[PDB]
């Protein structure tokens, strides 16, 4: 929905991040059975010092690029309209990929040691010091994590009304605001959409079918109940595979939101699933020992600005400051990106 | 498609509310004005927000508009329109240091207690 | 209805440019931010939200 055009110009480079795997030499053993173990433990706890100051910079380029793809919401309303606007394309590493807050991720450029000896039989010192670095270096601290959308079948957001429309806005605006209009499409059957929790989409240029011109503008994807919304989305995605293999075709990963808690979403997509398929359905009713660690179709449940997964049993807690954004926010953004369209 | 869905502000009695609502591109502004009056408000022109109100002899399309601008609800000025002038600033940091500065507040007595 | 004329500056990275402006109060910032960034500018750093 947008009375005027976007080209897709090449991709901003994001800042470079690279792989390098840092290697570090092992501990000095014990002497064999001071001023000789005091130079050594001294040149050993040097080396580690500068080694520690080079994964810190790896860990903060890894971090800003992370920061580059993934902005704060509050940045999305000055998106639009700019070079970067719909930037991510199939062959960037953060396709599909939407942030839901800042988590400790492990680095990407994992550290490794020597393997000669493990033991004990080192010295105190600089073992101890090489097991600290090693076991705090591990990861990146309040970077922007995220949810692969790709690898995900079925997103069931278990939590208050409030709170779950929030993160589900954040993810919806990270996703509809980095992606084109050909590459992702937003669908919501929700019970009621006069309501400005979900009114926003409204003018997003991505929940139009294609084509088709229902009432005034082209006609568009929102729905009040999943039978509707299946009967107005067949013909996008009944000429998919399943939702595991792999397919050759372009096609659109597109998003379907079912805000009605009580709406099963086997009504929509199969049990196994389509591919290019994305059910953030939220319902209330809480597993228990329903063991399924499957990144395809995580259970996670946002209390208070915290998503937590389900993985094997209790609550694991996925991220720490879970991104929100309001209705307005929504709105604005909605509105800043109803002015470019290409579908 | 002549259509284009601004979000106009309503007059405010209440509170300004984005009433979104679809309006007829091409047509000329003095036959949608008293439809767009009827809806934001139950019962003179449209004006980009901080620009100047366009003319009702025209068409949302000619003065430019697109499915994602704001237009606000006014009444186009008695007399003639006048454009605002930008005076070119050539150095900020002196506006806000002195604009943190107050002579003899309750802070200077309180610092001299 | 409720307008407002006050008179706003760029600060930037660059000499900025001090106009008036008659803005509508009655709405939330976020609605009338965009109007004063094309107001004010001639109109990546990594960008910033401008409030």
């Amino acid at each position: 929905m947008s009375r005027l055009i976007f080209e897709h110009q090449r991709r901003l480079t994001p800042p470079t991040t690279r792989k390098g795997t840092i290697t570090i030499e092992p501990p000095p053993q014990l002497p064999r059975v001071t001023e000789e173990v005091d130079a050594e433990r001294a040149d050993y706890l040097r080396y580690l010092s500068v080694v520690r100051d080079n994964v810190r910079a790896h860990a903060a380029e890894q971090r800003a690029a992370l920061e580059w793809s993934h902005p704060e919401p509050e940045v999305l309303a000055t998106i639009p309209g700019t070079r970067r606007q719909w930037e991510r394309d199939p062959r960037d590493r953060d396709f599909l990929v939407l942030r839901a807050g800042r988590h400790d991720v492990p680095l990407d450029a994992a550290l490794k040691v020597k393997d000669t000896a493990d033991e004990i039989d080192l010295e105190p010192v600089a073992h101890s010091a090489l097991r600290g670095l090693l076991d705090v270096q591990r990861t990146v601290r309040d970077a922007p994590t995220g949810l692969d959308v790709a690898k995900l079948a079925r997103i069931t957001v278990i939590g208050e009304a409030d709170e779950a429309r929030a993160a589900i806005r954040a993810w919806i605006a990270q996703a509809v605001t980095w992606h084109d209009p050909t590459m992702l499409g937003v669908a919501l059957a929700a019970p009621d959409l006069e309501s400005g929790d979900w009114s926003w989409l409204k003018w997003l240029p991505h929940v139009d079918v294609p084509n088709e011109a229902d009432g005034v503008g082209p006609a568009r994807y929102l729905t009040t109940s999943t039978a509707e919304l299946r009967e107005r989305l067949a013909p996008a995605l009944a000429d998919r595979p399943l939702f595991p293999a792999e397919s050759g075709a372009a096609l659109k990963h597109l998003l379907v939101v079912l805000d009605d808690p009580d709406a099963d979403p086997d009504d929509i997509a199969r049990k196994p699933g389509l591919t290019g398929v994305t059910v953030i359905h939220r319902t209330t009713e809480l597993p228990n020992r329903e063991q399924y660690p499957d990144p395809e179709r995580p259970i996670l449940r946002v209390a208070d600005g915290r998503i937590e997964r389900w993985q094997v049993g209790g609550w694991q807690p996925c991220v720490d400051v879970a991104d929100a954004m309001s209705a307005a926010e929504a709105a604005h953004i909605a509105r800043r990106l109803s002015r470019w369209d290409s579908n | 498609m002549p259509i284009v869905r601004v979000a106009v502000l309503a007059a405010g009695d209440d509170g300004g509310r984005l009433t979104e609502m679809a309006l007829p591109s091409e047509l000329p502004l003095r036959e949608i004005l008293p439809a767009v009056q009827r809806i934001v408000q139950p019962a003179l022109s449209l004006a980009p927000i901080g620009g100047a109100p366009f003319s009702l002899d025209a068409t949302l399309d000619t003065v430019g508009v697109v499915d994602g601008d704001l237009l606000a609800l006014q009444a186009v000025p008695s007399g003639p329109p006048a454009p605002r002038i930008v005076e070119d600033i050539a150095d900020a940091a002196v506006i806000f240091s002195e604009a943190r500065r107050r002579q003899w507040g309750p802070t200077h007595i309180a610092r001299g207690a | 209805m409720p307008i407002v004329r006050v008179a706003v500056l760029a600060a930037g990275d660059d000499g900025g440019r001090l106009t008036e402006m008659a803005l509508p109060s009655e709405l939330p910032l976020r609605e009338i931010l965009p109007a004063v960034q094309r107001i004010v500018q001639p109109a990546a750093p990594n960008p910033v939200r401008l409030s």
